[PDB]
Formats: C-alpha cells, structure tokens, sequence
C-alpha cells in the first residue's frame, strides 16, 4: 500500500507456525515440533494460539529449554547424539528420535 | 484431538499433523481522509450583529470541535433545550448550525427560548422542532481582530 | 515414568572397505561362513467381489420412490454394468494364473517329504499348518455363504457383529470366489511336487523326479560352492536350514510387513463395505435419513422435494463407489501379473539376476494361499566374516606363453594351506575353500600380460 | 523474415539389406567401426510430501466457521488420514529402495580413480559436479527447512515471490525428505565403489576389487571382441570413451527427454500447490471469497448461509485433491519398482537383455541423484561401416567326417587377410578382425552336411 505519508508500505499478511508431535505409544509419551519456525520465536506458554493448553508437554518439558534442529526447533527431545538405524519415529533428514 | 480424529482410545505410534498456531493480532491501524473541517472562522473577525440582525453559518459533512472553538471566549452562559450542553458538543448531526451576535451580559435574563424578555418577543428566536442552544460569552484581550 | 525421547542421528553403515591395487595381482574379498535365512513377501491378486441392488440401496421399495426412481433408471443399469464388468475381470485374472501353476506331471507327497529337513509347510493331511497360522492371525470377521443369510437372523448367536449380516440390510452381494480354497490347496501341494527340481535343462518337459537334498546340492554348485565342502558340511547345511526354518513362527507380528500387508488387504475390503453403510444414516439435507418417515410426515407436494434430495445424494455415492472398485480391480490386476511372473521365475528356477526373490543370491523359494492373494517366502544365503587374499588374474606356463588358464567360476589364490604343496590354490566363489588347481576347475584361455609366469610345476596343462 | 513452412514427407529410414543365400554358405554383416556413445533416463521415485490443516484450509479461526465447520469435521479426519498413509508410502519405498543399493563391500574412491578413463562423475571431496550441474538446471523455489520460516516472515527481501513461503499462510506444510542428501549422496558413491567385479561369476558375495580399466576390457570380451584388437587399441578405445563422456556436459538442453522428464516432475509438484492455493479465492456464489468481508457486510442469519456455502465448496476441493495425490503416490512407488530392477541389473552387472538402456548392446551404466528420483545414463556401442563377407556354418575335414567344429563367439569367415595362410579365418561377433582359427576359437560339434568339406589343413584337430 502506498500510504498518504508519502511512503510505500507493503503487506506480506501473516504466516502461522505449522505444527506436528511425536507419539511413542509404547511408552504413552510424546514430544512435539514446531516446523521451521526456529526457538527464536519459541516461548514456555503460548500466547497465540492453537489450543487451550501446553500441559501435556510441560509434565516433562517445564524444565527444559526449546532445541534447535535441522527442520526446527522441537521440544523435550534431548540431544544424545546417538546413532541408531531405524527410530520407527524418523523426522526425514539424518534426524531421528528414539523410543 | 488425535485421540477424536482417530475415534479411538489408543492411537498408533508415529508422527501426526497437528493444527498450526493462529499467531496473534496487534494494535488496530487505519487510514482515511483527514481535515475536512467544519467552517468557523467568521466569528473571529470585525462586528458582531446586534442580536435581531445576527449572523447565520451552515455546516453539513464536515468535522468539528466546538468545545475548542469554545475556548475562544469566556462562557457566561452555557444552556441547551432538549440535549445537554454537553452532548451537544459529542453528537453527531446531519447539520451542526451556529448564529453569531453582540450581545451584553446585562440582557442575559432575557436570552431564553421560554424568556418573557423582549430578546425573545422580538429579536431572536429558536425552534422547538430542533434540540438548541444559547450561548454567552465575551472577547479575551488577544482576540484583536474582533471589534465592537 | 518414562525418559524424554531422544533425538539421533540416522547411522550410515559403511561397506567394507578393499583397496584397489595396481600391478598383476590382487586383493580379493571372500567370505568365510554363511547363514541361511528368510525373507517373506504378499501379493495381492484380488479385490473381494460385491455387487450392489440399486434399488434397495436408495430405497425399499416405498411407492414414492419406485416412481421418483424410475428418471434416473439408466443409471442403476449403469452402475450393475459397470460392477459386472469388474467382477468379471476379477475371475479371469485367477484362471490365468492357475494355467500357470499347473504342471504336467508332479512327485507324490508323503510324510517325510524333503529328507532330513523338516518341512513343516507339508499340509497335515488339508490346507498346511502354516497356511491356518496366517489364518488365524488374520482378524477377518467370519465368512458368508453357509450359514450366510441365516447368520444375520435371530437363530444364531446375540453377539454376532459381521458386515455379513449387514449385506442383506444394505442390498450388498458377496461373490463366492472362483478358486475353492480345496482346489487351491490342490494347487499349491502341486507346486510342491515340482521341487527337485529347477536344474537338469530348462525343466519344461521333463521332470527329475529326485530327492530334495540332490536338488539343494545342485543349486549350491550352481552358486559357486565347491562339491567338496558340500560333502564335508551336509549335516551342517541341514541345521542352518532348519534353524531359518524355525525361524517362521515368528513371523506373524506386526512387524513383518508381509505380514502387515495381508492385514491391511482385509482392512481395505472391510472398509469399502463400511463406508456404503454408513451413508444409508446420512441426511442429505432431507428433513430425515428414513424415506418412510418423511413419507408419514409430509404432505405429497412437498414430500417429494425431500426425498429427492436424499435420491440424488444416495447416487452420488454409488457413483463415487464404482469408480473406486474399478481402480481397485485393475492395480490387482496387475499385481496378479507380477505374482505369477514370480511363480514362472523365482519359484519354477533358481535365479541369478539378485531383485527378485529374497536378496540372498537365490536358491529355492515357496508359496502358500493367502487371503486374496499369494503368500511367498525365499530361503537364501546370506555371506559373513570376510577376509581378503591375494589373487591372480591367470596362471601361464613361463616355458611356454601360449598355455594359459584361467579358473572357472572361482578364482586363483596364493595358498594359505598347509595340505597344499602348490603355491596357488583354487577356491570357490561364495565361500573360502581353497583346494589344488585341477584341470576340472580351469580353462584355457588366450594369454594376457598380467596372467603370473610359472617357472615350475602345472598339473593343467602338464607341460 | 522468414518465408514460407514447408510440407515434407516423413523420411523411412530403410535398414540395410543384406542377402539371404543358397546353399552352404552365407554373406555376413559386420561392423568395422565403432563409437561409444550415451543414452540417459530419468526415473521419478517420489511425490512431494505435504500436509494441510483442514481448518485453517477452510476459515481463519472466524467465530462462525468455529461453530459451522463442526458438522463436516468427520471429513477433516478421513482427508488427513488418507494424506498420513500417502505419506507413509513415501517413506516405505525409500527404505526398500535403500536397502538393494547398499553393498556388503566396495572400493574407496580416490582422485584419479578409473585410470585413463576421465570418470569426471568423482566427487569434490560431496556431491559429485554432474549432479550439482542439474541441480543448476532445475527452476525449483527454494527450500524451506532451516532458515524455513524466517525467510517467510518479513524480516527478508519484499521482493520474494516463493509458493514455498506462502504455505505457511494457507496452512500447508511441505514435509521434510525422508533422507538427508549427503547420505543420499553416501549411497551413490559407495555405487560408484561397487564396479569391479562385474561378472566373475554372478559376483554374489566376492568382490574382486581390480581397476576400472581392467573390468571395461572384462565387458568387451563379453561382446566377444578378441583380445588382441583390444590390446592393440587401448589409448583410442578410452579416448572413444572419454568424448562419449564429454558430450553430457551438453546433455543438460531441452532437448533432451530425460532433462525434460526432470523438468515435469518439478512441475508436477508446484501444479499440485499452485491449485489448491488458487481456490483460495474461489467464491462458490459466496458473496464473498472471505469470510470477514461477508462478516462485516452481512446480519449473522444472513451470514451463516453464505458461510455453509463457502464450507461446502472448500470441502469438495480438498476432497478431490486428495484423490489425485493418491494416484501419484502410487504411480511414484511403481515407477520405485522399476528404478529398483534397474539397480539390479544394469548398473551391478553388464546385462544380455537388449530393451533396457540405449540401444547398442551392454555395457557399464552409471546412476546419480536427481530432483524427485534417480537419473541414469547409459554407455553403450554403436556399430558402424557395415561390411558383408563370406562365411561358413563350420568347417571340418573330409578326411575326418565324424570330427567337426564350430566357431565360438564369432565366425568362420573367408579369409581376406595377408598375414594368414590359412583359406578361412576367425572373427569377433561385434568387430570385424579377422584372425587364424585356433582351438581357443572353436568347439567339437557334431558333422552336419552344410560344413565345408575340408581336404587339407586344420589345426583343430591337427589330425
């Protein structure tokens, strides 16, 4: 938009953070990711948002910080750089996430 | 809510789609034509009327602030019939109406729509069809241009 | 309570490395022990066969609708058509397969059957035990036909919950298949007797008529073994096979996607049915779901604007549903091409071409009926504890240069082996067994520059 | 300016005739020249993988559409499900496809590997520069991933047109691939370490591990090339070889099928997108395509209808779009298949086949990554300066009528050579070289009336 200050603005909307989550029912525990949103813009609560609560998260993850990875930041997935064939839980990439 | 889309109290392993965060909305921003501004400046300058010749201004589609050009004079007298004084000034009209004369403060006994004086026999009167209002004031010492 | 999950890496597993090297000799990898083991594999040639009264589907038979019905006549003609027509696609896909499987002659079956290697797959004579196991592992609501019609009524058991009896609510037909399960175990016993087997010739007009273990023998010379280390390892090989063959009985979990595979062919005939049943319930924006209840509460006029609105959405879903068994019927089709290009290749001969088959070089593969489909399994080889030897191109004779060998299907080591006076020694190609170079193991060839100069001793050629 | 188009007729390339003949003796066809050259093929393995949020697709969080789309939210589950087993089929035909292009052992890759031979496909060590001269080719948007979303947002160029960025508004979300590219570049290079050996048996398990030169000449004397041309001609044989090589830096044109099958495929992948994000502003007689304009300009009774029909049309198109993904991913996981066999057979072992590959016999073919698939390319030999000579079905004594001969890989021809004494000589099947018959040429046969009657001198059998 050109605005009548004399300067063009310009409009990209706005975007949403594509969400998806883990689940190992073996264990009947989960953990989530976040897409490509980046732990930048990554928070403990949520003030947007998709859904009423982040509690189920938070019985574990109310003493961790958000983790960075190579599609994006994730929560409660601990880096222990282990190396493992097949996590039946692939995220694509090299990334994986064991039961 | 994977539990409801899957019906069902145990849901096979994997990885699942969930919905996305709406974000959130902000501080509400808005641009339109600005400045129209009702005519007022008339009453600022030369003679006033003496009050059976006072002087009319029509304004309609126009914006306003009266209570600032209020605070052009001193007001000794500020009435109205049918509306307060003061919602006269916030109510918006499709016609805002303003009638200018001299007029001394010793008549304002007689500066009523129901007033028995001669100001109201003979030399100005308001409709009833209408919300009105009577206005007195005087001149501050640095309003130059007006005369008397 | 459980740990976090945790995040990996997917590991990268390495080959094992062998340098390249240059000159007239080499480093050459070979394997020094094997297992047998299995591999399992379930195509699909079916699609269960329905047909559906396309009357009854949209309504039954209430007046209003046999008059409001008959406009849209041509299309119910229509969809029968066009679910003959896959019916009948689905009967001629069995019958060619059967010309396949079918042989001239074939050995009697007897206890026994196969030597000192158990067989277990041998029927229990009746369809074969393992043949039952997937049966029973298989969650497939009970069968129509006998009792059939008689197992939706009342005379039979309150907690029945088959889509069986729903067929005779929804107007759905069940086809009984072409096949008969009793034909079939005829069929796949008769494969059986064409064992021993794939060698001796094509195999396409006579028939060997030999022990099982004389064709299991024949094969692993076919791969490169030496009959030597045969001899010496039978009772070897028969304990490695029947350890893979034990093996079997856990192959029903779910994760053997054969396994999972046969499941979800189920799944999907189940849910093509379901999906018809559920749209009887649904409103389609008519005031109810039931014709005669909007029938009872209407004024004629009006009436019939709703029950048109519920005709137009029940076609609706007919059509979609026609079009999703024709698709259906023909990716079985072809599914049914490549399971009897599996029975004319990796069944009838031992294949040398690795892709199909289990990938274990190959050596001989079985098949067992499967719901809609067949149901195969591959023994194979599988190498381990490799090491690497010295090698040698070709051997000549240094008095001579014109006489030079080559070893046939094994290759010349420099010996390791203390019984081996030679300084070279034959071997196998798919296992190490060094052994003297005779001239039952080599060629002539013509004479190439990096072929060793052998100043002393040849038995091939003597001189 | 340019004149007239001009009618032409279709040329008819007429093969060249060669006479059949009376009697015991016949012309033969045979090539006295040849040149490497190359064929490629593309064959696309997989379907992008995405996701939609079936709420945000519809409406943006809006009051009405909140409450509204409840009574259709049995179809947001059946959409998302049907979408989350597609994609798991994507994911299960990596895997298997991983699994046969792994080896149990191969050679490391060094600088200068292949010798003589340029190999230009060797890694910057890395993706090889081949593979990143298509990814230059390809027209694709960029990817999302890391920095993904930042690059979406605002703080970047306003000039960016990406679709990529702009799923984030509409709610899609394109999945990540299965396999990093550097692994996937891992399990092409332990390919290329593959080679040698070849053939050596069916090479199931040993690994010869010999130069890359060595095994070239190993393939040639499976066209039954003589050793001895191929001796003499080594420099110029891999110099053929080398130009063959070099024309696929011109390869990546439009006019090449391969390059453009590479091409659709990208577009595929964006047409699927490109349509789904053009209903966004499809108003169904709605009257509007948005749902707060209709908010603002409409009383809530009034406002609900034009919703509902706005629902209604958005339902539909998803509902179809998922159809249509279904029948890619199938596609893609046939076509999984083929490129499966192909790794199997052509690029482990030279093959006899014909069909498969470019059309000039067998010889080593190569394989690379490409977008959405594997691409191959294959080195093949094409014959030329065809010339006709006489030759025989044997030739063996009159002397002797019960021992006779026949040739073996090559033919009996007349010799028209100065070196050779001898009335008839040997030669090749792929390339004319005439050469004395030795017994390494030749095998025992029985007599048959159309071998020549020889009254003089043979040495196999001297006698």
């Amino acid at each position: 938009y050109y605005s009548d200050d004399g300067n063009y603005y310009c409009l990209r909307a706005c975007v949403s953070v594509p969400v998806s989550v883990i689940y190992d029912k073996e264990t009947k525990t989960h953990a989530t990711l976040f897409g490509s949103v980046a732990c930048e813009h990554i928070s403990s609560t949520m003030s947007q948002y998709s859904r009423s609560t982040r509690s189920m998260l938070k019985r574990r993850d109310s003493t961790y910080g958000p983790l960075q990875t190579p599609v994006g930041c994730v929560l409660g997935l601990v880096n222990s750089s282990l190396f493992v064939e097949d996590c039946k839980l692939p995220l694509g990439q090299s990334l994986c996430a064991l039961p | 809510q994977l539990h409801c889309s899957y019906e069902s109290f145990d849901v096979e392993s994997g990885v699942y789609s969930v919905s996305s965060f709406e974000a959130k909305p902000s501080g509400s921003v808005v641009e339109q034509a600005e400045g129209v501004e009702c005519d007022f400046s008339p009453l600022l300058s030369g003679t006033p009327p003496q009050v059976y010749n006072f002087k009319r201004l029509v304004f309609t589609n126009c914006n306003y602030n009266l209570t600032k050009l209020l605070s052009l004079f001193s007001v000794n007298d500020f009435t109205c019939s049918q509306i307060s004084p003061a919602a006269i000034a916030s109510n918006c009209y499709s016609s805002l109406i303003l009638d200018y004369f001299s007029y001394p403060l010793s008549m304002k006994s007689d500066l009523s729509v129901s007033s028995a004086g001669p100001i109201s026999q003979f030399n100005y009167k308001q409709s009833f069809s209408n919300p009105t209002c009577l206005i007195l004031a005087t001149v501050p010492h640095n309003l130059t241009t007006i005369t008397k | 309570v459980p740990g976090e999950m945790r995040l990996a890496s997917i590991a990268f597993n390495h080959p094992i490395q062998v340098d390249q090297l240059n000159s007239s000799y080499f480093k050459l990898s070979i394997p020094t022990n094997f297992s047998f083991g299995v591999t399992q594999e379930y195509i699909q040639t079916t699609i269960q066969k329905v047909t559906v009264d396309c009357k009854q589907y949209v309504c039954n038979g209430f007046q209003k609708c046999e008059q409001l019905l008959r406009e849209y006549g041509q299309f119910c003609s229509k969809i029968n058509q066009a679910l003959h027509g896959a019916n009948l696609r689905q009967d001629d896909s069995v019958r060619n397969l059967f010309a396949s499987v079918k042989s001239s002659q074939s050995s009697p079956i007897i206890p026994g059957f196969g030597g000192d290697f158990n067989l277990t797959l041998l029927e229990p004579v009746a369809r074969s035990a393992i043949e039952d196991l997937l049966f029973d592992k298989v969650t497939i609501a009970d069968p129509g036909y006998m009792q059939g019609y008689d197992d939706c009524m009342q005379q039979g058991p309150a907690s029945a919950r088959d889509l069986i009896c729903a067929q005779y609510v929804a107007g759905y037909k069940v086809l009984p298949p072409l096949m008969d399960v009793n034909m079939e175990a005829a069929y796949t016993s008769s494969l059986l007797g064409s064992i021993a087997g794939v060698g001796w010739t094509a195999g396409l007009s006579s028939f060997a008529a030999i022990p099982f273990a004389q064709s299991i023998f024949y094969r692993l010379n076919g791969v490169g073994i030496t009959q030597q280390v045969l001899s010496e390892n039978q009772k070897l090989i028969a304990n490695k096979f029947n350890q893979a063959l034990g093996a079997m009985q856990t192959g029903f979990t779910t994760t053997n996607e054969a396994f999972h595979k046969v499941q979800d062919a189920v799944n999907n005939n189940a849910q093509a049915l379901s999906k018809l049943a559920s749209e009887l319930s649904n409103t389609f924006g008519a005031i109810s779901a039931s014709i005669g209840d909007i029938i009872q509460r209407l004024d004629p006029p009006e009436q019939d604007a709703q029950i048109d609105r519920l005709i137009n959405g029940r076609l609706t879903t007919l059509n979609a549903f026609v079009a999703q068994q024709l698709v259906r019927s023909e990716s079985a089709a072809l599914s049914a091409q490549l399971a009897k290009d599996k029975v004319n290749e990796c069944v009838k001969a031992q294949s040398k071409r690795s892709g199909f088959c289990g990938q274990g070089t190959h050596i001989v593969s079985f098949v067992v009926n499967a719901p809609n489909g067949l149901y195969f399994m591959h023994v194979g080889y599988y190498p381990s504890n490799h090491i690497e030897v010295v090698s040698a191109y070709g051997l000549c004779d240094a008095a001579n240069p014109t006489n030079c060998i080559a070893p046939v299907n094994g290759y010349f080591i420099k010996t390791n082996n203390t019984r081996i006076v030679d300084e070279w020694s034959y071997t196998g190609s798919s296992f190490y067994a060094p052994e003297p170079i005779t001239s039952l193991n080599t060629k002539y060839v013509a004479p190439q520059v990096t072929y060793q100069n052998i100043s002393t001793n040849l038995p091939p050629p003597l001189l």
